[PDB]
């Protein structure tokens, strides 16, 4: 009896693959990649336009050697099947013309650049739904004082970005 | 345990399995009433299972004992993974025999190169999972601090040490957490964390038990 649970009451496996869908059957569907702005290849993390697609299976990993994901543990999120052009399938947050945005990198990232996320359960509806926090390494004590949200750009790409009052609610579903 | 071997039934008498309806972490029996595990393995209502080999079925030598107190190190930081240690007090003393025995605490830190025994029921495969029914064993050396830090820049505090192979191929993995790292007959480490499993240049990182001994002895004497 811990925290992270999928869309089946079942516990989330550290290093397992899941579909990150929305709480509301609106907005969009699962998470996937897309080539936005002036990127050479799919480096932008977005929420599928299709509000019915399960998106890409996402690996959720904690540094801890536990089979489950420890409470209040920072996690890294990466695509099970990356775009190839990415040096790593792990997400990271970089400064973009639209503010800190969730993107993949062509350069190999260090642990501290990808382990910047953390889940927040929502007891509302009791259904397994979580808000995604973004943590930045301050000094001997990181600060998870920010959430990840959406930024519908010019072409309609639902980009995952760092926001303050536009948090994202997700339900993890095994893949 | 990735790249290890079947220990053998009751050949690691101090190895314990923390159960909450199912095995979720390992631990180390230090005396008839106390178990040492990882702080990140904290859970309420933990049942401690001693004398285990095949964790899926009863074989005659197990002892199932509920935990009455679970004490997570005061300085545990789930963010930085630092101070990853937890003490468990059994609400009932364990019957010490040949299959159930305590492992002594180190009153001095072990040096790099010392060979250690790491055990658990965690994942045994790479880029895929396969959890064993029985206890797996692995022999690995303590690595030097400079090497540990070069493998995990900015992530290694003084309460951690690396053990394993820079070459990769052998290491602890998901499900081994809280487990024992015994060297020269003393519990020098606790299976804590790592980047992946048995990956190249990413050896297992373990809680440095020798820094917490005075605290462990103190807690045991007043709880
Ligand atoms: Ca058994």
């Amino acid at each position: 009896d811990d925290d992270l649970v999928d869309a089946e009451g079942n516990l989330v496996e550290n290093g397992g693959t899941y579909y990150l869908l929305p709480h509301i059957w609106a907005h969009g569907g699962g998470i996937e990649t897309a080539k936005t702005g002036n990127e050479p290849c799919p480096l932008t993390v977005v929420r599928s336009p299709n509000e019915v697609s399960k998106g890409e299976p996402i690996r959720i990993s904690s540094q801890f050697r536990s089979l489950f994901i420890p409470r209040g543990s920072l996690v890294a999120l990466g695509f099970a099947n990356p775009p190839s052009c990415a040096a790593s399938p792990w997400w990271t947050v970089v400064d973009s013309p639209q503010g800190p945005a969730v993107k993949l990198s062509q350069q190999k990232l260090p642990e501290k650049d990808i382990l910047v996320f953390k889940f927040e359960k929502v007891s509302h509806s009791n259904i397994h739904v979580y808000k995604l926090l973004y943590c930045q390494h301050d000094e001997e004590d990181v600060k998870c004082d920010q959430y990840i949200g959406i930024h519908r750009d010019r072409n309609g790409n639902r980009r995952l970005v760092v926001t303050e009052e536009n948090p994202l609610e997700l339900v993890l579903l095994k893949a | 345990i990735v790249g290890g071997y079947t220990c053998g039934a009751n050949t690691v008498p101090y190895q314990v399995s923390l159960n909450s309806g199912y095995h979720f972490c390992g631990g180390s029996l230090i005396n008839s009433q106390w178990v040492v595990s990882a702080a990140h393995c904290y859970k309420s209502g933990i049942q401690v299972r001693l004398g285990e080999d095949n964790i899926n079925v009863v074989e005659g030598n197990e002892q199932f004992i509920s935990a009455s107190k679970s004490i997570v190190h005061p300085s545990y930081n789930s963010n930085t993974l630092n101070n990853d240690i937890m003490l468990i007090k059994l609400k009932s003393a364990a019957s010490l025999n040949s299959r159930v025995a305590s492992v002594s605490l180190p009153t001095s830190c072990a040096s790099a190169g010392t060979q250690c025994l790491i055990s658990g029921w965690g994942n045994t495969k790479s880029s895929g999972t396969s959890y064993p029914d029985v206890l797996k064993c692995l022999k690995a050396p303590i690595l030097s601090d400079s090497s540990c830090k070069s493998a995990y820049p900015g992530q290694i505090t003084s309460n951690m040490f690396c053990a394993g192979y820079l070459e990769g191929g052998k290491d602890s993995c998901q499900g081994d957490s809280g487990g024992p790292v015994v060297c020269a007959g003393k519990l020098q480490g606790i299976v804590s964390w790592g980047s992946g499993c048995a990956q190249k240049n990413k050896p297992g990182v373990y809680t440095k038990v020798c820094n917490y001994v005075s605290w462990i002895k103190q807690t045991i004497a007043s709880n």
